């Protein structure tokens, strides 16, 4: 559902 | 534990994941940035700092918007990269760093944000332009609405006269917050926020040793913060609903989706 943020944090 | 070293490590993960800090802020604000103070300066200055913005073109307001929504983005990516530089977060479950950050960024926006304002205006464009704040009041509604709270939020907020080293500590602990809404392991960022609040509270003993009251202000300044985040998103969805124009950046949308 947060696929962005999710993304920023890998 | 070594308080005195998460405190520089902290700082040091500021200084190095923002661009704008209230030292470079104050150097420019000082005395080059484009002053914009009216329509003739605000579409001189996006021909040449957003010049493909105005290549086409949407309304004044809605442009300044977009541009209002591309600092967000590029904050919130900085905040993301700051968050996994504080000791702690990077072990926590990644839906809980999510959820942090989500109900987090917005808060350390409006913090930082102060930094760059003064009663007049604000920096914008990684310092290379300075908005009047009149200017913007000028702006038809909504979106005149926008930048006053926050311009009064932080005309307080630097009356405080933090430095740096005050305002990383503040934004780490804005970010590792133990009661945002859905957390999976609260108890394990309760501690984590124990631990950044104790180094927050040490070092205003140790840098405002003038203020004694500066600890239980700051803590007021994030109940505050919360408020003034409830109520732009508030004005966020009446433009999305109402400003067809006003396209919402993705990240955003998710930030905004399901918060208050
Ligand atoms: C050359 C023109 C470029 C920039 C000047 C135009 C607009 C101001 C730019 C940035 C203002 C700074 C921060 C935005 C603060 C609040 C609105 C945030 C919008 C949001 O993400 O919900």
């Amino acid at each position: 559902r947060h696929k962005i943020l999710h993304r920023l944090l890998q | 534990a070594d308080l005195k070293s998460l405190a520089k490590r902290i700082y040091e993960a500021y200084l190095k994941n923002f661009n704008m800090n209230k030292v470079k802020a104050r150097v420019i604000l000082s005395g080059p940035p484009f002053v914009i103070h009216d329509m003739e300066t605000l579409c001189m200055a996006e021909k040449t700092l957003v010049a493909k913005l105005v290549a086409n073109n949407k309304e004044a307001e809605v442009r300044i918007f977009h541009c209002c929504q591309c600092t967000s983005v590029e904050t919130v990516t900085e905040l993301t990269e700051f968050a996994k530089a504080i000791p702690g977060f990077a072990n926590l479950d990644l839906n809980d760093q999510v959820t942090l950050l989500k109900y987090g960024v917005y808060e350390a926006i409006f913090a930082m944000l102060s930094s760059v304002m003064n009663k007049d205006g604000m920096l914008v464009a990684y310092g290379n332009g300075f908005i009047t704040r009149e200017f913007l009041k000028s702006l038809r509604k909504p979106f005149c609405d926008i930048m006053e709270p926050k311009f009064d939020f932080a005309m307080k907020f630097n009356a405080l006269e933090l430095d740096d080293s005050d305002i990383s500590l503040f934004v780490a602990a804005i970010i590792c917050c133990g009661d945002r809404p859905g957390l999976l392991n609260v108890g394990h960022i309760e501690k984590m926020q124990e631990g950044i609040v104790h180094v927050l509270r040490l070092h205003l003993q140790s840098n405002h040793p003038d203020d004694i009251f500066l600890f239980p202000k700051l803590l007021q300044k994030m109940a505050d913060l919360r408020q003034l985040v409830t109520e732009h998103a508030q004005l966020v969805q009446i433009i999305k609903k109402t400003e067809s124009d006003a396209a919402l950046h993705p990240l955003l949308q998710e930030i905004y989706r399901d918060m208050y």
